[PDB]
């Protein structure tokens, strides 16, 4: 059924066909139940050449289009697909010398299922040439000019299928440049119809027919996607601004019926905007404002479309970084951090979101720092950034307790897929072993259950996303805040005589704005519940994220929030690890020893009534105390000679009183 | 009486104002409106003074305190909306409130409330007329699309909630006495949303048809046996969005007609193609929804074939299109759709080879699951029941394929299976 026991079969196609009306079941065996699943034993060389007259003499009933379905034209998307399943080497005179006599008939006219023969045959005729180098490529290249000198008809007459991308993908390269070019170029100003540009007044159908503005917006996409590959190794000349307004004029209005064209008519912008000298006039010729979701009004369509376009943008934006003054990086601010709170995006959409968020900071610094008299406005700019991060792992704090139900499904679903690991065939002991004995509610999963869910559920780990996030947005968060303090006043005014004390140690913040560092460190602090060497990452990056915190404006978050602190501890105990980590090293544990000490005088009156737990706790957070004052002692060893007499003196009169009286005396000698 | 003199401080003139309310709803924790709020539309009048002078003019545009106090101004107002029993009216005003801007559904201080509304205490009389007025809004076509975007959050979420935390819409129709949804779901279906299925007139988005297309699909799924006329009414709304030019709406609402007629009410005109051209070759946004529309509407079309259905040919629409696809990610689309269906195809052999070949064709990756799992298919049929050189095909493909590189070991677990239904010196051949 591979040898000439087929050839002994399919002799009722031995003539071309008998009932011409009923080819379809008759001869259209060949692609359909013999050729596509055989063999290959070099077996194609003997009949194809055989089949050849077959192929002419079917073609011969190609005589008519305007819709004559069964005898002909659906029988001509049959010999499409005759055609477009061969490759071989030998005897490609055969096809393409006589194929394009076959597919004159077809070109012009675009009416009534036509304009398809010649067209999607030729793909089949381009890759055929492909494969060699025969070189008459320009000998039939003028056709295909032709039908680019025939557009202004066809559009004069009914107020295309040109599909310019298999025709000079060649890339044989002793090409021509005015003809080719030019047949790229004189399709771009062409009014699709005229009464669109009325149309365009009031956005910052009215022709009768709506289906021929898709098909020749389809081939002005198809120009623009085809002249990057004209360009993409190819230095232009002579024309290059009449690309941007005609690349946004192309986006803005593109039907909402389909989007599958925008695709990579977005990809056919990022190869422009990749390059080097067709970057900058683009803000001098559009000016970043058409860049926003009006290329996208097609939603149910362009919601899957949504992140590569914005990584276009956004990498855009990072590739310039240069002239770029500071009401449009502040409108990138003011987006790209809505994109970023936007949940419905992505992950790796919304680290990128940051990641462009923290590469603009930079400019941000040196252009407040070039013209000083728009300075607290960049830092300003440079805090709404934070709030942002603030806000994003404030999200997380809020879907923690599903997080943990679909962590909890994560791993009843990981050790249900790797133990079958387990029962593996290279054991290679138990059969000496076993020789040896024998010779002796429902909070936020709403979205998840509708009925048009639209993708899979997710199931990965919810835990190393959340870590994902905090490493990556804390990771920036070090040096955004650390770069706060090339803004600050002067010391003159805040009447200070120790001037290179500052410089790395104080700022000066508004109220809306110690506000968002305070809920930065509480809906940081609730973070930690995820989580130990990951968690101790985050317990260093906020500790080192607050060394730079002008410390009398950093007492004002521990003293209101360390009673916070003391009751998570209270339920995990890795938390002092944070505390140790500002008192056993910082400028400031002269602050934080007193801080401590304070709030732990307060709760000393009774304490040790209480049970094991906060009396281990509190035990260990005295102890933490005071080796801060054996490690630094050139430091305020002041902040500890007031109240320990009376530490001592009130740890005796608690433990007199007391229901456990050993730890006030253990704590005695831990002093 | 200082905003029109200045227009640059209504940022600093706006947060001082929910600063002192604020303030004073602290300092008395019942209300210092009497529970009955009039204070407080004047803040949300305010609110919309204030953003619309800032949309005006031209300085100042997303500040750190704007930011803040809306996010307060909402949790104060939001907050007297559960401190009240007249607890619809005040609702839907927020929702006229935040027309401008305000974030879709800041939540927490906005959807906290909304979540608690849904019908959680199980059996509260009250959340039946939060249905009706939200029902008559959503309806009401000169407000905010995008709000009635808003309005499938709260209409179709506490649904399915309901359908969720119950078997089937138990707790609800007490002898179908009141529900005056389902009416105007006739007010739906009875007006069609007609002549294009929404709206001719420029409305900046597509979500309310996404609506109706849920909201219409989850009753397939909650009441199949109750009123039938009714999802006849469904069938005629949700059988006409298939006529359109997307995807991801035609085989949506293609979905969900493939979700009905496992139910009732089955025709044979249109059923046929139907799955036909869920066999036809579609593109790469919604494969997940031709697997679950394919994948479940599939048995039915088994056991509804026979007592009429003698010929596999809707089956043979499965072999001749397996054909056509110039075998690509096409086929593989369909490799899992004779697959996540296994144990009634059982008609040919057909399948086999050529599949085999494509399995050849596989390793020339993420792609090797489904070639591991069509050798689980056929260690299947084998095994359903209980001429030679595709068996060297496919075995001496897996001898290939071990000898060649978890799924490695399923494979050896097939191959431990499959032999005992090339052998010496090929193994002489193998940093």
């Amino acid at each position: 059924m591979s040898l000439t026991e087929q050839i002994e079969q399919f002799a009722s196609r031995f003539r071309d066909d008998d009932a011409t009306l009923q080819s379809r079941y008759s001869t259209l065996s060949e692609l359909y139940d013999i050729m596509e699943l055989l063999n290959s034993p070099e077996d194609y060389h003997f009949f194809l050449q055989a089949v050849i007259p077959l192929l002419l003499n079917q073609l011969k009933e190609v005589p008519i289009s305007y819709d004559a379905h069964s005898p002909e034209q659906k029988l001509r998307n049959s010999m499409l697909d005759i055609f477009n399943r061969c490759l071989m080497n030998q005897t490609f005179q055969p096809y393409a010398m006589e194929v394009l006599e076959f597919l004159l008939s077809v070109l012009p006219k675009e009416n009534e299922e036509n304009g398809i023969l010649c067209m999607k045959v030729l793909t089949t005729l381009f890759k055929s040439f492909k494969s060699i180098l025969q070189d008459k490529l320009d000998s039939f290249i003028r056709i295909i000019i032709q039908i680019y000198k025939n557009t202004p008809n066809l559009i004069n007459q009914t107020f295309l299928r040109s599909s310019m991308f298999s025709f000079k993908i060649l890339s044989e390269c002793p090409i021509t440049m005015v003809t080719l070019y030019s047949s790229y170029k004189q399709l771009t100003s062409t009014s699709l119809p005229e009464f669109t540009p009325l149309i365009m007044n009031l956005l910052n159908n009215r022709p009768a027919y709506c289906d021929f503005i898709l098909a020749q917006i389809k081939a002005t996409s198809f120009l623009a996607y085809v002249f990057i590959r004209g360009y993409a190794p190819e230095f232009l000349q002579d024309y290059v601004n009449f690309v941007p307004d005609l690349i946004i004029r192309l986006l803005q209005d593109c039907p909402s019926e389909l989007s599958s064209a925008r695709k990579e008519l977005l990809h056919a912008t990022r190869h422009i905007l990749s390059t080097n000298y067709k970057k900058l006039f683009l803000p001098k010729l559009d000016y970043l404002f058409d860049e926003r979701i009006l290329i996208g009004n097609g939603f149910t369509m362009h919601e899957t479309l949504r992140p590569l376009a914005y990584s276009t943008v956004a990498d855009f934006i990072h590739n310039i970084r240069s002239e770029l003054q500071l009401s449009e990086i502040e409108k990138t601010i003011k987006i790209y951090t809505g994109y970023l709170l936007d949940e419905s995006l992505a992950l790796t959409v919304q680290i990128m979101s940051a990641k462009l968020l923290l590469n603009l900071v930079e400019r941000i610094l040196k252009l407040g720092k070039e013209n000083p008299q728009e300075a607290p406005r960049a830092k300003k700019l440079l805090m709404i950034i934070i709030d942002s991060y603030m806000n994003r792992f404030k999200t997380l704090n809020r879907q923690y307790d599903t997080i943990m139900k679909y962590y909890g499904r994560y791993e009843t679903h990981k050790k249900e897929k790797a133990e079958k690991l387990k029962n593996s065939i290279q054991d290679n002991d138990k059969e000496s072993e076993e020789f040896m004995r024998k010779v002796l509610v429902e909070m936020f999963d709403i979205k998840n259950y509708a009925p048009i869910l639209l993708l899979p559920t997710p199931t990965n780990d919810p835990i190393k996303d959340a870590f994902y996030l905090y490493r990556t947005l804390m990771s920036f968060l070090k040096t955004i805040i650390h770069d706060l303090k090339v803004f600050n006043p002067p010391p003159n005014e805040y009447t200070v005589a120790n001037p290179k004390l500052w410089a790395s140690v104080s700022r000066v913040f508004s109220y809306e704005e110690v506000i968002v560092f305070k809920d930065l460190f509480h809906e940081c602090i609730i973070g930690l519940k995820f989580f130990t060497k990951d968690a101790r990452e985050l317990m260093d990056y906020l500790a080192f994220m607050f060394m730079q915190m002008d410390n009398a404006t950093f007492n004002e978050i521990i003293e209101q929030e360390l009673p916070f602190v003391y009751e998570r501890m209270l339920e995990d105990s890795g938390l002092l690890h944070v505390a140790q980590s500002f008192l056993t090293s910082e400028i400031t544990s002269p602050n934080f020893a007193g801080i401590l000490l304070r709030f732990l005088k307060g709760k000393l009156k009774d304490l040790g009534n209480v049970d094991f737990n906060t009396s281990n706790v509190l035990i260990r957070l005295f102890k933490l105390s005071f080796m801060s004052v054996n490690l630094f002692p050139n430091i305020n060893e002041v902040v500890l000679l007031p109240h320990l007499n009376d530490l001592i003196l009130n740890s005796l009169k608690y433990s007199t009183t007391a229901e456990e009286p050993l730890v006030y005396f253990y704590l005695i000698r831990t002093l | 009486s200082n905003i029109p003199k200045n227009q640059v401080r209504v940022v600093s003139f706006f947060t001082n104002m929910v600063d002192l309310f604020n303030t004073m709803v602290i300092t008395n924790g019942d209300e210092w409106l009497k529970k009955k709020g009039n204070m407080i539309l004047k803040l949300k009048d305010m609110l919309n003074l204030t953003l619309k002078t800032i949309k005006e003019n031209s300085f100042y545009i997303d500040h750190l305190q704007l930011n803040q106090s809306i996010a307060k101004f909402q949790a104060l107002y939001l907050r007297f909306t559960e401190l009240s029993e007249r607890d619809q009216n005040p609702l839907l005003l927020d929702f006229i409130d935040f027309s401008f801007s305000n974030g879709i559904k800041a939540s927490y201080s906005l959807k906290k409330f909304i979540f608690h509304n849904i019908i959680a205490s199980s059996n509260k009389e009250k959340q039946n007329n939060f249905i009706n007025d939200a029902t008559l809004f959503v309806l009401s076509d000169k407000c905010l699309d995008a709000r009635i975007f808003v309005l499938k959050n709260v209409i179709n979420s506490t649904l399915i909630y309901e359908v969720a935390t119950s078997g089937s819409l138990k707790s609800y129709l007490v002898e179908d006495k009141k529900p005056k949804w389902l009416e105007l779901l006739h007010n739906k279906i009875w007006k069609n949303s007609n002549a294009i299925l929404a709206y001719d007139v420029l409305d900046h988005h597509d979500l309310f048809r996404f609506e109706l297309l849920q909201l219409s699909a989850i009753f397939i799924k909650a009441d199949p046996e109750i009123i039938a006329e009714i999802k006849k009414d469904i069938i005629k709304f949700c059988w006409n969005f298939i006529k359109l030019e997307d995807t991801l709406i035609k085989q949506s609402a293609y979905l969900v007609t493939s979700y009905f007629i496992s139910k009732f009410d089955f025709p044979i005109k249109v059923v046929t193609q139907v799955f036909v051209a869920l066999l036809r070759s579609s593109h790469v946004e919604a494969r997940y929804l031709v697997k679950q529309s394919l994948d479940v509407l599939t048995p039915v079309l088994h056991e509804r074939m026979n007592a009429a259905g003698t010929p596999d040919t809707w089956i043979n629409w499965v072999k001749r299109v397996m054909v056509e696809n110039s075998s690509s990610q096409n086929n593989i689309l369909y490799q899992f759709l004779i697959s996540h269906p296994d144990l009634f195809f059982n008609s040919r052999d057909l399948f086999i080879s050529n599949i085999i070949h494509h399995m050849n064709k596989i390793t020339f990756s993420d792609s090797h699951t489904l070639a591991i799992d069509l050798a689980s298919l056929i260690l299947y049929w084998e095994n359903k029941t209980l001429s030679l050189h595709l068996r060297e095909a496919c075995t001496a493909f897996l001898i290939r394929y071990v000898c060649a590189s978890e799924l490695g070991l399923r494979a050896i677990n097939i191959l431990s299976e499959l032999i005992s239904d090339v052998k010496l010196v090929y193994f002489e051949k193998f940093s």
